[PDB]
């Protein structure tokens, strides 16, 4: 009953996820969030329906190079997802803290999101192409046919370039628009704007700032983590591709 | 036949690319539409901007202003001129000179300026007067609506005599635009215009404000006051007409509507420069609410 | 002034003005429909092979 | 003085005692014997794009094969309906347009607004190019509609309760009619071109003569401002939109209102209104976002046009009754059928 009750959470899950994503997917703007439904879509009908099958004590074994695809398919979904809320944040950075010149800096002339989608894939795919990974336990473990691990500080660049580089630029960002509310609100006199910013940006911290976390932390000392609380904690930051409160 | 069709979208081709190149000056302009009632200063604030920015009619208004003060009975009839009407730019002439005659005019009367790197777009309503203003449906897409009242007219009757008071006037023609259903997501700018003449009128004895509005005897004059340096009489009645003018919006005011009051004199340049009026207009707080609430 | 002596003389003509019944009328108005009913591509419609537009 | 106004007042009592006896049966009675026509479900054959800003006027072809359209950002783009094709893009002096119009013989079109000067432009000329004819100049107060009996006559109603008869050629008014005490919106002109009315703004539609110039009748059975008016294909009565939600019918014969279109649940404006080819469909259009279909003898609504998001400003009829086009404020234009 427990075990089979947890699968059906988690496949109701992965369905009903892909429901509302698909729905949403106008302006600039709505071409931007595009991307994000676009990824949730992706996410949805890829990785989710394997994510319970595996977690399923018994193993598909259904290949080598299907595993590393399925493997490799990760980091360009969640890169490209995260990615796209620092351009957003950019965007309405310019939007709001510059009045003029928002029409002269954005133009229809796409460009933006295809370099990110194609920097969001050249850390993903290009590491399960050249298949050089990494100790006698981490060996052994592909000869049959799932372990995850990373060296030559490959997680660390993994986690800057897509998770520790989106939230100093988020910071900074958003620091600005509020206080220039804030002196904007006492010009007519002379709590909804920190609502909506906590709710922006709460799900986004508690989400993705503790995986990432034990992901460098794993790989710096000895093992300190077991490999199933790793996996739950990727399982709960997988909710974010779904959560995302806009429009 | 077959070229009979090739060149009709060879012509659809040609059309197409004018219009794209058309749709980016159309956004990036900022419309601006003034109002008012008769003789307040409309057309003088447009001028300005032509001045700043980017003679046989002058002796015609002397030859009207001198015949005027003789029918009503010399000096002695100029200084109760409360009773008859008469051509403001009356002294001037008989003693910016270009910027004192006054035209009328009927049609719409537009103008075009940079600032930087910005177009704006003024133009003046026009017209005799309206009790319908039917054509204001058009204007549904202005960015705000620039208001000049004359704030020296209280002891002044309007053109069709034994009527109301100048300025009660502004006041009824202010309501009715405020509570209007086609301008319900407008802003509005008031011009509190014709401030020197009002330092003279409180100076003399001649009149007083209590006389024709009885509420200014018990006013208390607010104390967030920024005498700009400076006579507290001169002071308190000056404020006087800018809060009566904004109990009017507070109270049907909502979240989209707004007012931003103004001191200025329209004759000298230096009150008339654009620099407030474009920090006005960029100070606009759409941009902020619309996104989410923020 | 002279403007109601005006205005009174122009009613004077209107009023002397001959009217018929209006069962007359409603009579001409069915007759006219019911005749030319026939040819009115929107109330009775065409066929996709005769439409221009389809 | 008194005496001036009594006699004012007395011969209105004379009018409405000499209509009562000619009301022998309403046109409810006779019209009830017919069948209904039914439920008319008409679908979006194209749709017209290009133009930036609402459009606030449109007037078919005598070919019914091109029309003209007019906006709020000073454009004049002539359409191919069959293909879609636009032909011209004539710029405008200002950007304040409120009416348009095509000639008979599709060799002129005119335009009109708030500059008080109606402008009259050449189509086909030398070299392809298309420049301003005359500036007819003479008025005071906004414009409303333009209509050409030839090429060579074109009558303007303008917003100061005057109407005019044009004429190119001069540059003069050969003509003016006076009566009104508010501004005038609208007129149509009649099938023979002899006769056209007028819906002002104070609620009464008169029946003016070109030829003559004074005024013949005179009906003021409405209660709020006329925004819209249109001859019957016969050329003996017209149907008037009014501002409240009501819309009557009213006969030039009988000099009386015939019958009148409203429903419970409609609060909203009427700002176009038109016949079918054989006048038996009263369309009309709304401010809630969509076009309504009438019956002319039966009087109850026969199908809802709901494809627009803004509100609807125009609306025609082509002159062989196959299709019919309506405007909105979204920049775009549609074609049903
Ligand atoms: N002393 C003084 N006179 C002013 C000032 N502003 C306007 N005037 C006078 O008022 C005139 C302007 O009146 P108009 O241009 O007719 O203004 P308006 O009545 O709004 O314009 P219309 O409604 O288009 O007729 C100037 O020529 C001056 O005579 C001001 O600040 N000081
Ligand atoms: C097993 N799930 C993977 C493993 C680690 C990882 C993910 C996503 C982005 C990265 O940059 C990563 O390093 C996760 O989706």
């Amino acid at each position: 009953v427990w075990v089979v009750g947890m699968g059906i959470v988690m496949s109701l899950i992965v369905l009903a996820i892909v429901f509302g994503n698909v729905l949403v997917i106008q302006t600039v703007t709505n071409y931007f969030i595009t991307s994000l439904a676009c990824a949730d879509l992706v996410m949805g009908l890829a990785v989710v329906p394997f994510g319970a099958a595996h977690i399923l004590t018994k193993t598909w074994t259904f290949g080598n190079f299907w595993c590393e695809f399925w493997t490799s398919i990760d980091v360009l979904c969640v890169t490209a997802s995260i990615e796209t809320l620092c351009v957003i944040a950019v965007d309405r950075y310019f939007a709001i803290t510059s009045p003029f010149k928002y029409q002269s800096l954005l133009t229809k002339n796409r460009v933006i999101i295809l370099m990110v989608w194609i920097v969001s894939g050249l850390t993903s795919f290009l590491p399960i192409q050249m298949h050089w990974y990494r100790h006698q336990e981490a060996i052994n473990c592909y000869a049959e046919e799932c372990d995850f691990f990373t060296n030559q500080a490959y997680a660390i660049a993994s986690s800057i370039v897509s998770f520790y580089v989106p939230l100093v630029i988020m910071v900074f960002v958003y620091s600005r628009v509020f206080q220039e509310a804030k002196r904007q609100l006492q010009k007519i006199d002379k709590h909804k704007a920190l609502k909506t910013l906590g709710i922006i940006m709460g799900t986004f911290t508690l989400c993705w700032l503790p995986f990432f976390i034990v992901n460098i932390v794993h790989v710096i000392q000895d093992n300190l983590i077991r490999k199933e609380v790793y996996i739950l904690l990727n399982w709960i930051g997988y909710v974010n591709s779904g959560f995302n409160i806009y429009c | 036949q077959r070229n009979e069709e090739k060149a009709q979208r060879e012509a659809n081709k040609k059309i197409e690319k004018q219009l794209q190149k058309d749709k980016q000056v159309y956004r990036a302009t900022h419309r601006l539409l003034l109002l008012g009632a008769g003789e307040s200063g409309k057309s003088t604030i447009v001028k300005q901007m032509r001045i700043l920015h980017v003679v046989q009619d002058i002796k015609n208004n002397l030859k009207e202003a001198i015949e005027t003060i003789v029918a009503a009975m010399v000096r002695a009839c100029y200084e109760r001129s409360n009773e008859y009407q008469l051509i403001d730019c009356a002294q001037y002439f008989l003693d910016q000179d270009l910027l004192r005659c006054r035209v009328l005019t009927s049609g719409i009367f537009e103008t075009k300026f940079q600032v930087d790197k910005v177009n704006f777009h003024m133009f003046d309503v026009g017209g005799q007067r309206d009790e319908r203003r039917k054509w204001i449906q058009c204007f549904n897409d202005v960015t705000a609506i620039i208001f000049v009242v004359a704030s020296s007219s209280y002891n002044m009757v309007i053109r069709e005599d034994n009527q109301t008071n100048r300025l009660q006037e502004a006041l009824n023609l202010f309501k009715s635009i405020w509570n209007n259903r086609w301008l319900r997501t407008i802003s509005v700018i008031l011009f509190l215009n014709k401030q020197d003449l009002l330092a003279e009128k409180v100076l003399a004895g001649k009149s007083k404000i209590e006389d024709y509005f009885p509420e200014f005897a018990r006013y208390t004059t607010p104390e967030d006051a920024t005498p700009e340096p400076e006579d507290p009489r001169v002071t308190r009645a000056k404020y006087f007409i800018r809060d009566e003018f904004l109990r009017i919006s507070t109270a049907s005011g909502d979240g989209r509507h707004y007012c931003y009051p103004h001191f200025t004199c329209a004759v000298d340049t230096e009150n008339i420069r654009r620099v407030f009026n474009d920090c006005r207009d960029i100070i606009q707080r759409m941009h902020l609410r619309q996104y989410e609430l923020l | 002034i002279a403007q109601a002596r005006k205005l009174v003389e122009q009613l004077k003509m209107e009023a002397n003005i001959d009217r018929i019944k209006v069962s007359k009328a409603a009579a001409d108005l069915m007759a006219y429909c019911e005749a030319h009913a026939k040819e009115d591509p929107l109330l009775t419609p065409v066929p996709a092979s005769e439409n221009p537009f389809r | 003085l008194d005496q001036l106004r009594q006699e004012a007042e007395q011969l209105k009592n004379q009018i409405r005692d000499a209509r009562k006896a000619c009301a022998d049966a309403t046109l409810s009675q006779i019209t009830n014997n017919i069948d209904p026509v039914g439920r008319i479900q008409m679908r979006t054959r194209r749709t017209l794009r290009g133009h930036l800003a609402k459009i606030y006027a449109m007037h078919w072809g005598t070919d019914s094969r091109l029309l003209v359209s007019a906006s709020q950002d000073g454009k004049l783009i002539i359409w191919d309906s069959y293909t879609t094709n636009k032909v011209h893009a004539i710029p405008l002096r200002s950007s304040w347009v409120m009416t348009c119009a095509y000639a008979p013989s599709g060799n002129y079109v005119a335009c009109g607004g708030l500059d008080n000067i109606c402008s009259i432009y050449n189509l086909k000329t030398r070299e392809g190019n298309v420049r301003v004819s005359r500036e007819l100049a003479g008025h005071t107060g906004y414009l409303s509609c333009c209509r050409f009996l030839d090429d060579n006559q074109i009558v303007t109603s303008s917003g100061d309760t005057t109407c005019a008869l044009w004429d190119i050629e001069t540059g003069q008014q050969t003509t003016t009619f006076t009566g009104h005490t508010g501004d005038v919106m609208s007129l149509s002109l009649a099938p023979d071109t002899r006769l056209f009315v007028s819906g002002a703004c104070d609620a009464s539609a008169k029946l003016w003569d070109v030829r003559e110039g004074m005024c013949r009748q005179t009906f003021t059975g409405h209660e709020s401002d006329i925004n819209a008016i249109c001859f019957f294909p016969n050329g003996n009565a017209f149907a008037t939109g009014s501002d409240d939600a009501t819309c009557r019918l009213f006969d030039l014969r009988a000099d009386q209102e015939l019958m009148t279109y409203s429903h419970d649940n409609i609060i909203c404006g009427i700002t176009s209104v038109s016949f079918s080819k054989s006048g038996r469909l009263l369309l009309a259009g709304y401010d809630d976002f969509n076009c309504n279909v009438w019956d002319a003898l039966k009087a109850d609504r026969a199908g809802v046009l709901a494809g627009h998001d803004n509100r609807v400003s125009c609306l025609g009829v082509t002159d062989d009754g196959m299709a019919v086009a309506t405007g909105s404020w979204d920049s775009f234009l549609k074609i049903w059928n």
